[PDB]
């Protein structure tokens, strides 16, 4: 009683993926996830002086070309030997945190939303599925219905202005966006005046306040409604982060912290555990065995028997680990923003202060989407502090020289979860570049012992009750915040 | 009164472009969608997917034939049959599934098209996915226009990413000139098929460092005062209306935050490297 849904493209996510899955007795039973388009950026860096990689890399993706970047210039401060400075690590934090906003809000509203919210009737909002179980459709009271749909639709729509005001802070410092100028190793680019402070400051209170009186209220409301939707799309439930966001200069501590949470045991992150398998992938390896990022290859094959994605398949410890808000908050669990205390106590009648709280609701299609509000409330509070620390007129560049042998690494979290660039230097020059992307670790393909990755494994169990509108299943995906670009580069 | 119908296509891009074009003011990413253009297929931001998206945009590329602009952000990859960039499946009469690579997207819609307008300098010139080293055989759309034989009119608007303004101001221009060709001329294009009205400037004779490059003053580092020529700085070599127009709603731009890299150019990136050695 098998039948087979194939949804290419899948829409409403950043790049080119392919999402199939086997639908028996109502419920997802088996699925594949796919990148079909491959750049191959660790391939042109080669040669290269080393400085221009931070920005080569940022065009693997101008929705979060601010995370690449930072990858970047730490390792080839890393690799040059060279220490930032205090305020260069602030205007750093400052360029990067104002893109994290503008990249939780963008995938909230004008990724995700439209599963959710009924658009206007013209182009691109419609065509839509005839049945998609809307806001419209679920709330039964249909003045209420329509309230709450024109709610959402007013958000979704007023978005589009905030996180445009998002990058005017972006490139406050970073010169433009997409594709900053002014991060580089050694620090940044254009040390902050008290004016640009100032302007930076205004914008962002704009932002923080449709964060905490609009964002945080509708997710919450939403999931009230869509309660089903914290009880599917649960998957391994083992997560991973690097840490982001160093608050203090021998980044030692982070606004997030590093750590590692697999098979309900919390344990340290070391990155020597990290490998990459390529069975199911379009890549030769000249080993067996999946190879440590330090000794990365890339040589792609669209002919490889059995291969189904470009995307490799990561491993910590052999195990699939998922990224991204939901990962960065259960290893921190930090406190709820007051908003959730309260709406999650009114609406739900649930007590919780910390995210942990959430317990199993957390690893759901919903619980990624409060994860992703509740972060961009928590990462607002951070930015809000570090502009108050930021010292105008105080350097953010020191010189260094490109050496003739060297390596380093750039650990950092994107948006959509935990980022790291591998740098070798030989003859003044990149001998090997190797990008471990965050949506690498939640789109990939099934390793060579047959693990599915972590999407393909929360789609297991994911109702379709209608085949011909299984509109659960790009719910799944797209909580996940997919960027087909940075899985694959 | 009517829209200008669109139908917009990625390639081997970064959504980079895409995400400028949400940049834009006056007008703003709102009135752009809700009152300039009928954005009728993006898989970025549309609502449906697979098959009803693909669907949707073949049934505007015929009811519209002739008659809507399609819009390419990424290069066109032909190594390995164009297999680097699968666009999505189309499910035929009897169940069978068949992969759409990139090449054969762009071959089917663009003689289908009013014009073809290439977005950003990956669909326009190559870019970084066209760069030494690269194993994909990725390619422009104007070279790739020339080794199909498609003669379709073409606009490039190049920069990695372009300024929104350029954009919807060739685009409009382009709307313009269909509603009323003899009241609104095509706006006149460069030898690399871009608009003069946004390309035709050189970005150093219109700097305002320039008075201290002629004074040889020049900035030791990046956070020094002076012209960023011994930065890197390829705005020398670069035709583009930065310097007046600024990013992102006039906040900054590239060079007094740090170097201008030449990401108009045809050339970029190999012809504008190392971004940071002096041209
Ligand atoms: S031109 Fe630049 S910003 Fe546009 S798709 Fe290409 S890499 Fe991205
Ligand atoms: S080299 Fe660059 S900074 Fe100097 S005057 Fe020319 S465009 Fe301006
Ligand atoms: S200043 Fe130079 S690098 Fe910056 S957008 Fe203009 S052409 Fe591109
Ligand atoms: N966020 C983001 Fe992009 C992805 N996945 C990166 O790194
Ligand atoms: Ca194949
Ligand atoms: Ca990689
Ligand atoms: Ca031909
Ligand atoms: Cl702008
Ligand atoms: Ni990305
Ligand atoms: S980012």
């Amino acid at each position: 009683g098998k039948v087979k849904i194939s949804i290419d493209p899948l829409t409403r996510v950043e790049g080119h993926l392919k999402i199939e899955v086997e639908v028996k007795d109502g419920k997802v039973v088996d699925a594949k996830c796919s990148g079909g388009m491959f750049r191959g950026f660790e391939q042109i860096l080669r040669g290269r002086d080393p400085r221009d990689s931070s920005q080569i890399v940022q065009r693997i993706c101008g929705v979060c070309p601010t995370a690449h970047c930072t990858a970047s210039v730490m390792a080839q401060d890393d690799a040059f030997g060279v220490k930032v400075t205090t305020n260069g690590r602030i205007t750093r934090n400052l360029i990067f945190g104002a893109n994290y906003l503008q990249s939780h809000i963008l995938h909230f509203y004008h990724l995700a939303a439209l599963d959710y919210v009924k658009g206007p009737d013209v182009s691109p909002f419609v065509p839509r599925y005839a049945n998609a179980d809307l806001l419209t459709d679920r709330i039964k009271d249909g003045a209420k219905a329509d309230a709450t749909n024109t709610y959402g639709l007013n958000q979704y729509l007023k978005a589009l202005e905030i996180r445009r005001i998002c990058h005017e802070m972006v490139a406050m410092f970073g010169g433009r966006m997409p594709h900053v100028q002014g991060m580089v190793v050694g620090g940044a680019t254009e040390i902050p005046t008290a004016d640009k402070v100032a302007e930076y400051a205004a914008r962002f209170k704009e932002v923080q306040k449709f964060v905490i009186e609009e964002y945080l209220p509708l997710i919450y409301t939403l999931g009230s409604v869509y309660t089903d939707l914290f009880e599917t799309g649960i998957g391994w439930k083992n997560v991973i982060a690097f840490g982001v966001f160093p608050e203090d200069d021998d980044y030692k501590t982070f606004l997030l912290k590093p750590g590692v949470y697999i098979d309900g045991k919390d344990e340290e992150f070391d990155s020597k555990l990290v490998k990459e398998y390529v069975g199911h992938s379009f890549f030769d390896h000249s080993a067996p065995g999946g190879l440590h990022y330090s000794v990365g290859e890339t040589n792609p094959n669209p002919d490889k028997p059995g291969a189904y994605s470009f995307v490799k398949a990561p491993r910590y410890k052999d195990k699939p680990c998922e990224v991204g808000p939901l990962a960065r908050m259960w290893v921190q669990n930090p406190e709820l923003s007051p908003v959730g205390q309260k709406l999650l106590k009114e609406l739900y009648g649930i007590e919780a202060k910390n995210f942990r709280d959430l317990g199993d609701k957390a690893f759901s299609i919903m619980g990624r989407h409060v994860a992703r509000a509740e972060e961009t409330w928590l990462t607002a509070v951070a930015v809000e502090k570090w502009l108050k620390q930021v010292q105008p007129g105080a350097e953010t560049y020191v010189k260094s020289e490109i050496p003739d042998a060297a390596e380093g690494t750039g650990f950092t979290e994107a948006p959509r979860g935990a980022l790291l660039h591998y740098l070798k230097i030989k003859d003044k020059k990149i001998e090997n570049y190797q990008i471990v992307s965050a949506t690498l670790w939640n789109a990939n393909p099934r390793d060579d012992m047959g693990q599915r990755g972590p999407i393909e494994e929360a789609l297991i169990g994911v109702p379709v009750p209608d085949i011909k509108n299984p509109v659960n299943v790009g719910r799944l995906v797209r909580s996940y915040d997919p960027x087909l670009g940075c899985a694959v580069h | 009164a009517k829209k200008a119908p669109v139908i917009w296509v990625q390639g081997q891009g970064c959504t980079g472009c895409s995400v400028s074009l949400l940049n834009a003011v006056h007008p703003r990413i709102k009135e752009i969608l809700l009152d300039v253009i009928s954005l009728e297929f993006h898989p970025t931001v549309m609502a449906s997917e697979g098959e009803m998206a693909l669907a949707h945009m073949y049934e505007i590329a015929e009811k519209f034939n002739g008659n809507f602009f399609l819009l390419v952000e990424g290069a066109i990859p032909t190594a390995k049959e164009g297999r680097y960039c699968i666009v999505g499946e189309t499910l035929d009469a009897k169940g069978h599934h068949h992969e759409v690579t990139m090449m054969e997207l762009i071959r089917d819609l663009a003689p289908k098209s009013l014009a073809t307008v290439a977005v950003g300098t990956c669909s326009a010139y190559g870019g970084i996915p066209a760069a030494e080293g690269n194993v994909t055989g990725s390619k422009s759309v104007r070279d790739f226009f020339a080794d199909e034989k498609i003669e379709k009119l073409l606009v490039n608007v190049p920069g990695c990413p372009p300024h929104p303004d350029w954009m919807v101001g060739t685009l409009v221009a382009a709307w313009s000139h269909v509603l009323n060709p003899t009241e609104h001329p095509l706006p006149e294009l460069d030898d690399d098929g871009r608009p003069l009205l946004f390309f035709g400037d050189n970005i150093h004779e219109n700097c305002p460092y320039l008075d201290k490059y002629d004074n040889s003053e020049f900035a030791e580092t990046f956070t020094k005062p002076g012209c960023k020529a011994e930065l890197g700085c390829k705005g020398p070599s670069t035709y583009a209306d930065c310097a007046k127009r600024r990013w992102n709603n006039g906040i900054n731009w590239c060079v007094e935050n740090a170097v201008c890299i030449g990401c108009v150019e045809p050339d970029f990136p190999d012809g504008k490297s190392p971004f940071y050695v002096a041209e």
